[PDB]
This record gives C-alpha cells, sequence and structure tokens, in this order.
C-alpha cells in the first residue's frame, strides 16, 4: 500500500512566524494528497484537500503545494489555535493511507 | 468551453486522473469525447427530469443539485452550476467520488457504450503531457 | 446542517464483536457515503473503509476480512462491526462522510480481558 511519511515529526515555532510540513508518498499519487489537523480529545479538521485546494471555513493562511510523491502545507503566521498535530492522507488508492504525522508545538 | 484532444489529456492528468482508482487517463479523455465532446458547457434535459452538466455530464439526479430534479441525492455535494465550469476542477473533483463506488466508470454511459473495450490509451497518444 | 455521532460500548473482551453505531441528522445516509476511521493509542490513524452509495464496500486489507460496514435507512444510521478484537485494536473510533468535511465526536473503545 502507500506509505505516507511526514517531516519533521515534531516541529517548534513561536506564533507569528511561519512553517512548512512535509509529506512525502511512496509512489505518485497526482494530487489525491489531503491535509487534517487534529487537537487533543478531537476529532481530525480538514485544512486542504487534492493537495492545494482550499476548504471553506479554514484560515486562509493554511495553503498546500505538491504533486506526484512531494507535499507540503504551509502555514503563513502561526497562531496559538494551530499548535497540534498535522496529517496527510492520500485516497489516490484503496486502501487510503494516512502520513505518522507532525506534531507543532510553540518554541 | 471546448477542450482540444490533447489540452484536456494535459489538464486530467494535471488534475490527478492519470491513474485514478485503477483507471488510466485514455478512459477520463475518451469518456469527456463522448459524454460531452470536449465542451464543458454541455447540458442534456433527462426524461426523468434530471439534467446531466458539464464535460463529464454528471446527473442532477445522484451527483449534484440544480434544484429543480426530484429526488436529487447530491452525491458529490456540489451545486450543478459548480460543474458547467471552463475551470474542471469541479468535475474531476465529483468524477473521482463517482468512480470510488464499486460501479466505477459504467456511471457514464457514453463510456460504457463507446470506450469501455476499445483501445483507450489512444486518446492520450501523440500528445505532450 | 449535518451532524454525525457515535455510539456503542466502550469497553469490549478479547475475542468478541466490537459494534459502533454512526448516527446521522440532518440529511439521508444515501446522500454520501460513510466511512469509519481509527486512531490508535500511538498517534497512528488508520481508515478502516468506506460504503458507497450502491452498497459496495471497501475495507482496508490490515483489517484481516474482520470488519463488516452496514446502513440503515430508516434509522438513518450506519455502522461498523470488528470480530475477534483483541487488544490490538484499541482505539478511538470516528465515522465520517467520505469526503471529510463531517466527522463525529470519535468515541474510545478500550479492548481488555478486565
Amino acid at each position: 500500500d502507500i506509505v505516507l511519511t511526514q517531516s519533521p515529526a515534531t516541529l517548534s515555532v513561536t506564533p507569528g512566524n511561519s512553517v512548512s510540513l512535509s509529506c512525502r508518498a511512496s509512489q505518485s499519487i497526482g494530487n489525491d494528497l489531503h491535509w487534517y489537523q487534529q487537537k487533543s480529545h478531537e476529532s481530525p479538521r480538514l485544512l486542504i484537500k487534492y493537495a492545494s485546494q482550499s476548504i471553506s471555513g479554514i484560515p486562509s493562511r493554511f495553503s498546500g503545494s505538491g504533486s506526484g510523491t512531494d507535499f507540503t502545507l504551509s502555514i503563513n503566521s502561526v497562531e496559538t489555535e494551530d499548535f497540534g498535530m498535522y496529517f496527510c492522507q492520500q485516497s489516490n488508492s484503496w486502501p487510503y493511507t494516512f502520513g505518522g504525522g507532525t506534531k507543532l508545538e510553540i518554541k | 468551453k471546448v477542450f482540444g484532444r490533447c489540452e484536456l489529456a494535459a489538464a486530467m492528468k494535471r488534475h490527478g486522473l492519470d491513474n485514478y482508482r485503477g483507471y488510466s487517463l485514455g478512459n477520463w479523455v475518451c469518456a469527456a469525447k463522448f459524454e460531452s465532446n470536449f465542451n464543458t458547457q454541455a447540458t442534456n434535459r433527462n426524461t426523468d427530469g434530471s439534467t446531466d452538466y458539464g464535460i463529464l455530464q454528471i446527473n442532477s439526479r445522484w451527483w449534484c443539485n440544480d434544484g429543480r430534479t426530484p429526488g436529487s441525492r447530491n452525491l458529490c455535494n456540489i451545486p450543478c452550476s459548480a460543474l458547467l465550469s471552463s475551470d474542471i476542477t469541479a468535475s474531476v473533483n465529483c468524477a473521482k467520488k463517482i468512480v470510488s463506488d464499486g460501479n466505477g466508470m459504467n456511471a457514464w454511459v457514453a463510456w460504457r457504450n463507446r470506450c469501455k473495450g476499445t483501445d483507450v490509451q489512444a486518446w492520450i497518444r501523440g500528445c505532450r503531457l | 446542517d449535518v451532524q454525525l455521532q457515535e455510539s456503542g460500548p466502550s469497553l469490549v473482551k478479547p475475542s468478541q464483536t466490537l459494534s459502533l453505531t454512526c448516527s446521522v441528522t440532518g440529511d439521508s445516509i444515501t446522500s454520501d457515503y460513510w466511512s469509519w476511521i481509527r486512531k490508535f493509542p500511538g498517534n497512528r490513524l488508520e481508515y478502516m473503509g468506506y460504503v458507497s452509495y450502491s452498497g459496495s464496500t471497501y475495507y482496508n486489507p490490515s483489517l484481516k476480512s474482520r470488519i463488516s460496514i452496514t446502513r440503515d435507512t430508516s434509522k438513518n444510521q450506519y455502522y461498523l462491526d470488528l470480530n475477534s478484537v483483541t487488544t490490538e485494536d484499541t482505539a478511538t473510533y470516528y465515522c465520517a462522510n467520505w469526503d471529510g468535511d463531517y466527522w463525529g465526536q470519535g468515541t474510545l473503545v478500550t479492548v481488555s480481558a478486565a
């Protein structure tokens, strides 16, 4: 099955600064890569779909980029409400798979 | 907008249809050819009161909501108007959900009658992708 | 608007069948594809499977045929049945639509001999 590897595993940042999170697929998945945010005691929240498509109700500071095997989730000027876990998920082939996640923490 | 064959092939590849859930790119280009003749604005009123919309003739009884179709289910959670754009983004997103059902591309009658079983690769041959 | 909510036992015994229900309110279950996702104690997420409009199902091979996803339009609910569970099945279970826009709150299910 498709394996998604996320890096770094953890990223510390000070509110106001920007960050970019990486997700790489073991094989090409076109643009079928989505990004989720998950906080303790809460269900995942879809942030970006199909690599770079925006989602209504999500802060504009979140953007996605990439195609094939290398993808990135960027947060322009991190806010405290952004601290938590970020997971990428591919839907190009069944079974759908998730990356191991990147933890974003305050520095 | 009326896409050129190779133009749509490149666009669909960029939109991730080059091998999506087991279907090669040629299948999608061939489907568009016989469903809408590459016309993003194509519409077809059906006997059951539904209408097929866009480049991939997505139906208003099952997939999109046009607010005038009896028994509408809106499986793609999208207004049919979004499928009548020169930008194929919405049509591709919905097509992907449609093909993620066990029926696969059999949802497209034209594809079934004119593409399935044929050399679909020919639809992307001779193209800069 | 649409709302999803998981319900069912929070504690089960090894080898038994874990069964959860996802109640959908706000729209018909015949208007979308429905999924089950779970998160293991170590922050690992697994897409268990989904059922599409035709009734066709897709299950993660990792579940070795122990999973079944069904629907009940009259009650507007869909279900997850996981047979012969072990401690490895302890996790937080979530139901969500295929698009990923609607998710339940998630429910923790612990598999223990006790």
